[PDB]
RNA sequence: CGGGAAACCAAAGUCUUUGGGUUCCGGGGGGAGUAUGGUUGCAAAGCUGAAACUUAAAGGAAUUGACGGAAGGGCACCACC
């Protein structure tokens, strides 16, 4: 492809890290949770070949002095298809926008996945590790591994979220207002996330850790401007 | 996180707090941790080599992440009769 | 090693081998689980009447059939 | 003691301490602070442990040493009484600065004007400089804080029991760090004296 | 009233003043000169109206530091005055009158000092 | 009142380490709950504890590291049949991998794979993960 | 902390990671606390309590205007003075 590439300048060390090719993967960030802030660093890094599907556009309004508005709001998601995923509503005047911002929302929010074995654990996870639930107002997702062949069994806009986030196997049951669309995909998004989160025995031992690409990068991470 | 042979899957180890060995998961920025300075003994001289620390978020908002610290601190040193 | 596990799943990849659905390895209970629909699909007539010239068309073959 | 000896903690300074009445400690203790507390003095206060108010303010100290870009440490105060003292601060170890209405987005929000990425917060008064306090905690960066005997907790990970309340308690404290870490990975060398009168810290203020 | 001067016109006088103080002045006349030399403005109206603006400032400004311009000049004032410091008020005059157990505060901390005694009485909260 | 005592034990616990704690004191013990507190120990998901004798009916400390997400207690002690304890543990551990259910057996209080390897049964007293 | 749709809630917390004891009532809205039998009542009435039919929303919460013979509000001879 030909089209010139823009010109990204980072506002952030992280960034100029990432540019510099001083970081290398998403997993250097998540390890240390740092923020961020600035949608091209995850675009960098990943998200190269990640792939952003339009979830919704439904419309709504407030109102005026002299009577109505009305605006359209997208939800996006992003993802490779393994590992990792984001989620990202917006709404804005128009269409364009409201996608084009929608998916710099989901990359910002791009999260870890930890996906596991059913129980036999042979050519690499199929699944999830344990299972794990997100709620959001009133719509509740509960993921449960299961075995292979099995597959993403899950409404039609969780099945497409799970997809991206590359689980192959998965169990799920929903409770509340599945019908709410914003909310049903939230709490899925929620319910992987947590994956990371659960503690499992294998992960009960400790770390010299990491000194954290910030530190040792610093010098690089203040250019020379200010 | 072990596979078929041995071989070590999924993508991270995370780090695991300092004060309540709970996994600092991933997008959490609401915490950080601290390094501190070894001493070339005798007294300054500021020598590496960090000692270092990682406090949960949840720890520092309950109001904690000093204490932590000390019983941190002290039982490896410095820190003492605190 | 249960009796019942024993028994039935060795018979159950031995069936599935005898009509090369199904391979060693997989073999074992471990691996049906992670197969799929072509593998039985690719055993039909109609395909191998194809697959060795005798055909030169799936086509051609059901029809010969 | 710990690392090894001479800095154990020296008359000298448990003299100046006393002396800019540090250890007078707030009426309210509050729970997460009792630890620092030595004793309640009659007719209502509490005396603050200077050896505890010590120690941990060497502990700061050298958690300041070890950012390698000295810089990147923001020293910040809102309240009066602390702004020559952080201002002094940031002149003689690197430490940039951040004085009066904090301004919010700077730690958040990169297109800010004053939008910086620091190591290490020092703070004052936490309760009066709750907001920086609460920014560094949307982005994963310590806070090292002036702490009188009922000051928020939150966020804070370090103490330095102090007097707030004022005087020369938070210019002596401000005073002792600067020439802590100025002692450490510095150059001061020989954890002796000072060439500096500890009042150039301490507030200014109004004219008639 | 009628005639409050708009952000485009105060930002300009603001503006001048930061850049040019020790050039400008306390009449309206001059500065008005001086904004073609120092500005480029379009209409002669504006550039009037930011004239006496800035001059209404600058006669100000002369009289007491005004709530939000900063120049060279101005710092240099500040910065020399805030220098000063007498015979010195504490003394405190020969020995601290103390409250006692402020008393007791010295007298457990292993500390010398000057004394005095009068602290009794309590002591309602409200 | 009190119907059971374990309850109280496993709920103070799971409510220690929500907090971010790592020592409790339950009130009132059993030789149940030592039984309880016991495999839970063999296993990791707590620290060494400690019973007190007060002159009543005895107080523990338990010391916990942080590796518990949660030990619930099942009421009724329900009968389970040997392939009941497959639907359990289905029902309620976090993979088939790990997790314990603790029940009751005429040959001891044990967690289910130990059951499995007695080739025993009985009735379900909780579990953890 | 945590809960809840939120308003809120240290209990409305410890609820999908759903299991401390026990008791009661509800399953769209109207028909209806109505008909009918029983019961209690001097009486007035009370308790128990349907259907036929009717209908696609009834309802909750928050958000925002519009609007008020609600409160502080203003502004204009298209308003008064």
């Amino acid at each position: 492809g030909k089209a010139g590439d823009k010109e990204w300048l980072p506002v952030t060390k992280l960034g100029r890290l990432v540019k510099d090719m001083k970081i290398k993967s998403l997993e250097e960030i998540y390890l240390f949770s740092l923020p961020i802030k600035e949608s091209e660093i995850i675009d960098f890094f990943l998200g190269a070949a990640l792939k952003d599907k339009v979830l919704k556009i439904m419309p709504v309004q407030k109102q005026t002095q002299a009577g109505q508005r009305t605006r359209f709001k997208a939800f996006v998601a992003i993802g490779d298809y393994n590992g990792h995923v984001g989620l990202g509503m917006k709404c804005s005047k128009e269409v364009a926008t409201a996608i084009r911002g929608a998916i710099i929302l989901a990359k910002l929010s791009i999260v870890p996945v930890r996906r596991g074995y059913w129980g036999n654990k042979i050519g690499k996870p199929h699944t999830v590790r344990c299972k794990v639930t997100g709620r959001c107002g009133s719509v509740l997702v509960r993921l449960i591994p299961a075995p292979r062949g099995t597959g993403i069994i899950s409404a039609p806009v969780p099945k497409k979220l799970l997809l991206m986030a590359g689980i192959d196997d998965c169990y799920t049951s929903a409770g509340g207002c599945t019908a709410t669309l914003g909310n049903f995909a939230k709490a899925t998004f929620d319910a992987i996330s947590k994956t990371y989160s659960y503690l499992t025995p294998d992960l009960w031992k400790e770390t010299v850790f990491t000194k954290s690409p910030y530190q040792e990068f610093t010098d690089h991470l203040v250019k020379t401007h200010t | 996180m072990q596979s078929n042979a041995g071989e070590f899957v999924d993508l991270y180890v995370p780090r695991k707090c300092s004060a309540s060995n709970r996994i600092i998961g991933a997008k959490d920025h609401a915490s950080i941790p601290m390094n501190v300075a070894e001493v070339d003994k005798v007294t300054g001289r500021f020598n590496g080599q960090s000692k270092t620390y990682a406090i949960c978020g949840a720890i520092r908002r309950m109001g904690e992440s000093d204490d932590s610290i000390l019983r941190l601190a002290k039982s490896h040193g410095i820190v003492s009769q605190n | 090693k249960d009796p019942r596990r024993l028994f039935e799943g060795n018979a159950l990849l031995r069936r599935l081998v005898r009509i090369g659905v199904l391979d060693e390895g997989k073999m074992k209970l471990d691996y049906i689980l992670g197969l799929k629909i072509e593998d039985f699909l690719e055993r039909r007539l109609q395909t191998q009447v194809f697959k060795l010239g005798l055909a030169k068309s799936i086509h051609h073959a059901r029809v010969l059939i | 003691s710990g690392a090894l000896d001479v800095l154990q903690m020296k008359e000298e300074d448990v003299l100046k301490f006393l002396a800019a009445g540090t250890h007078l400690g707030g009426t309210n203790l509050d729970f997460q602070m009792e630890q620092y507390i030595y004793k309640r003095k009659s007719d209502g206060i509490y005396i603050i442990n200077l050896k505890r108010t010590w120690e941990k303010l060497l502990l700061a100290a050298r958690a300041i040493v070890a950012i390698e870009n000295p810089a990147d440490v923001s020293v910040i105060s809102s309240r009066n009484t602390g702004q020559r003292a952080v201002l002094k601060f940031a002149a003689a170890t690197g430490a940039t600065p951040i004085a009066g209405r904090f301004t919010p987005g700077t730690f958040t929000n990169q297109i800010q004007a004053a939008f910086r990425e620091p190591r290490l917060l020092v703070v004052t008064d936490p309760r009066a400089d709750h907001q920086p306090l609460t920014e560094a905690s949307y982005v994963n960066l310590p806070t090292i804080a002036l702490c009188n005997t009922d000051s928020p907790l939150r966020y804070v990970d370090i103490a330095i029991p102090c007097n707030n309340k004022g005087a020369h308690s938070v210019g002596l404290m401000w005073w002792m760090l600067a020439r802590e870490v100025l002692r450490m990975r510095g150059t001061i060398s020989r954890e002796h004296p000072w060439e500096v009168m500890p009042d150039l810290y301490f507030y200014r203020d109004p004219e008639e | 009233m009628g005639r409050v001067r708009t952000k485009t016109v105060k930002k300009a006088a603001r503006v001048i003043i930061e850049k040019y103080y020790t050039r400008l002045g306390n009449d309206f006349h001059t500065n008005k000169r001086v904004c073609e030399e120092i500005a480029i403005i379009p209409s002669k109206k504006l550039r009037n109206k930011i004239a006496g603006y800035v001059t209404h400032l600058m006669k100000r400004i002369q009289r007491g530091p005004v709530r939000g311009i900063s120049i060279k000049l101005q710092e240099e004032e500040r910065e020399r005055r805030d220098n000063y410091v007498p015979e010195v008020s504490a003394l405190d005059q020969e020995i601290i009158e103390v409250d006692p157990d402020t008393k007791e505060m010295l007298k457990l901390l292993d500390f010398g000092s000057l004394s005095n005694l009068q602290v009794t009485q309590p002591t309602v909260g409200m | 009142v009190r119907m059971n005592v374990l309850a109280d034990a496993l709920k103070s616990i799971n409510n220690a380490e929500k907090r971010g704690k790592r020592q409790v004191l339950i009130r009132p013990c059993s030789k149940v709950i030592v039984r309880f507190l016991t495999v839970m120990m063999k296993h990791g998901y707590i620290g060494e504890f400690e019973i007190i004798d007060d002159h009543r009916a005895g107080k523990i400390v338990v010391n916990l590291t942080g590796r518990l997400n949660k030990c619930g207690v099942i009421s009724p002690r329900f009968d389970v049949q040997l392939k009941d304890l497959e639907k359990w543990q289905n029902n309620l551990l976090p993979s088939r991998q790990f997790g314990f259910i603790v029940l009751t057996t005429s040959a001891g209080i044990m967690d289910h794979e130990e059951a499995r390897r007695k080739h025993t049964g009985g009735k379900i007293l909780g579990f953890f993960f």
